[PDB]
């Protein structure tokens, strides 16, 4: 896994925050919204070709130009975050430190520890925790289902 | 009187709800260029058992594969279009702007009366007079009891009511005797829950009405329909001779009246058995088509959705308890020339919807919006040479009925 940086082309007509955001980076921000341009040829490669295709309206453009393309669909990216309850499990074993917690995604069986170097201890104390999710949105439906990603 | 505020001042609106509860996910992007302007499903199968003493299944007839359709096909255009002189519109008004609201809620509004006139139109089934209105806590739940009897289970069951209507069942509700919530509810915001008597009940304003047409005498029918499953394989749709009518009248028989064959009943379509109402046995029904006129003699011929199925070669087919033949009664529900506003009931697969992608016409210029999930292609051209120009919003919708006899219209009961 990698963190990777990325442009964003056109933001004035891409980049859609919360209303109820005021400050400088958004840091009070909810949801937002990320737009982009794709073809027919690239929306039939990914996701499917049974489903016709149907874009987000935002009828901003086209002030004061000449059109010719009609092969652009509008695609969008949504966040959220969101407060959930989470399982956190205490992995105690003295050796080479004692005072580990760690999340309910990683599991004794879901990755190879196997109380190897690692005691069960207590695992019920439930907090909860800032989390985002990230979706592919268009104006028919879901084209990826949300999933969340690894921040706050 | 020369200065005028920015801000336009509200207005109406309808609601969406049959729209989305209407299937549209088999017909969606299945009218391409390459498969014409039809498209057709294929139907299930239905087979039947032969009981002997000891097997010989030699001397009888085995059972014969026959297949159905179920063709889908376009309607016509959804077309709002304006002209205008540019100088006087940009006196003050944005980009015809003002004119870029309320356009696709007519185009929208439109889609949603006609799937009410098909649906009305092509429903099969039948339940109460057409006069009394919706006032207790059976009238909803018979909906849901007799599509239950028919056998219908894979899918959705829905009703759409009438605003008036819904506050009439709050009353009711606010009544009960032991449910602090639901009592609470009623009394505050006189808001109906979801789960109404088993089936889901929808409110919506933006409903079609329809006129009964006027009619007399006692209806019989005069010579026997072909009601064999190869004539009705394809359309569940057949043509009946009527008798005993008046004179000549016109528009006899209006869109969406039913008629109901008294010595037919239904059958619940799997044991082949009949349907009993509780205390009288259920009725067959169709609903007419295309408007029928009258000529002398009484001789009215109609085409009617909704087929009784009597096949003696293929009985596993059947669909009603008797054969129509001649010097049947029938009847028409409802009274001679009144109008009212039906309430539907159906099941999630009884009628389609899609939307047929429109290109860019060539070197004009143009532009895609988006509303409820209904993309509409603008245009804008300058034919002629006086200052005018041009405007043109369109989409075109694409009706499918599955099977007839999963929905319907519903009325209350005395």
């Amino acid at each position: 896994q990698r963190i990777a940086i990325e442009p964003i082309y056109d933001p004035s007509r891409s980049v859609w925050f919360d209303p109820d955001a005021k400050k400088y980076d958004k840091s009070d921000a909810l949801w937002a919204f990320c737009m982009y341009s794709l073809s027919p040829e690239k929306y039939e490669a990914e996701y499917g070709k049974k489903p016709p295709t149907s874009l987000d309206v935002t009828s901003m453009t086209s002030w004061e130009y000449n059109w010719f393309g009609a092969d652009v669909i509008y695609i969008a990216k949504y966040y959220e975050v969101r407060k959930e309850s989470v399982d956190v499990i205490s992995y105690r074993h003295p050796i080479t430190g004692e005072i580990a917690t760690y999340d309910s995604d990683q599991v004794e069986d879901i990755e190879d520890e196997l109380a190897i170097a690692g005691f069960h201890e207590v695992a019920r104390r439930s907090v909860k925790r800032r989390r985002v999710y990230v979706s592919v949105v268009d104006g028919d439906g879901f084209l990826e289902k949300p999933r969340r990603i690894p921040g706050e | 009187s020369q200065i005028v505020l920015k801000k336009f001042l509200p207005g109406f609106m309808s609601d969406l709800v049959l729209a989305k509860t209407v299937d549209r996910q088999l017909l969606a992007g299945e009218i391409n260029s390459s498969t014409g302007d039809s498209v057709s499903f294929k139907r299930p199968h239905q087979f039947s058992s032969l009981r002997t003493p000891t097997g010989d299944i030699s001397g009888q007839n085995k059972n014969n594969l026959i297949s159905g359709k179920a063709t889908g096909r376009v309607g016509n255009y959804i077309t709002v279009a304006v002209e205008y002189q540019q100088l006087e519109e940009a006196i003050k008004l944005n980009q015809l702007e003002e004119i870029l609201a309320p356009v696709r809620q007519r185009i929208v509004t439109d889609l949603e009366t006609e799937l009410a006139h098909f649906m009305m139109n092509n429903g099969a089934l039948s339940l109460g007079s057409p006069n009394t209105p919706i006032t207790k806590w059976s009238d909803v739940a018979q909906t849901a009891s007799f599509l239950k009897d028919l056998g219908v289970n894979e899918g959705e069951n829905y009703a759409v009511m009438d605003p008036w209507s819904a506050q009439r069942l709050a009353d009711a509700q606010t009544g009960l005797h032991a449910s602090d919530q639901l009592v609470r509810t009623a009394w505050e915001n006189a808001q109906i829950p979801t789960n109404f008597g088993g089936i889901r009940a929808l409110m919506s304003n933006g409903l079609a009405s329809r006129t009964q047409g006027a009619f007399g005498g006692t209806l019989t029918v005069k010579t026997q329909p072909t009601v064999t499953y190869n004539a009705v394989k394809d359309s569940y749709q057949f043509t009946v001779t009527l008798t005993g009518a008046t004179a000549s009248v016109t528009g006899f028989l209006k869109a969406g009246d039913q008629v109901k064959f008294t010595n037919t009943y239904w059958l619940q379509q799997q044991t082949k058995q009949a349907l009993y109402n509780g205390a009288t046995p259920i009725s067959f029904t169709a609903t007419v088509t295309a408007d029928a006129n009258s000529d002398s003699g009484g001789d009215v011929t109609v085409t009617l959705s909704g087929v009784p199925i009597y096949d003696t070669t293929n009985p596993q087919y059947n669909s009603v308890s008797r054969q129509v033949e001649a010097g049947d009664a029938v009847s028409v529900v409802g009274t001679a020339s009144q109008t009212m506003k039906p309430n539907l009931f159906y099941n999630k697969f009884f009628c389609g919807l899609g939307s047929i992608p429109l290109p860019k016409l060539h070197s004009i210029d143009s532009a895609v919006a988006t509303y409820e999930g209904f993309s509409i292609r603008v245009h804008k051209y300058a034919d002629g040479d006086a200052n005018v120009q041009k405007m043109r919003f369109d989409l075109l919708p694409a009706y499918v009925c599955f099977n007839p006899h999963m929905g319907g219209q519903f009325f209350g009961n005395p």
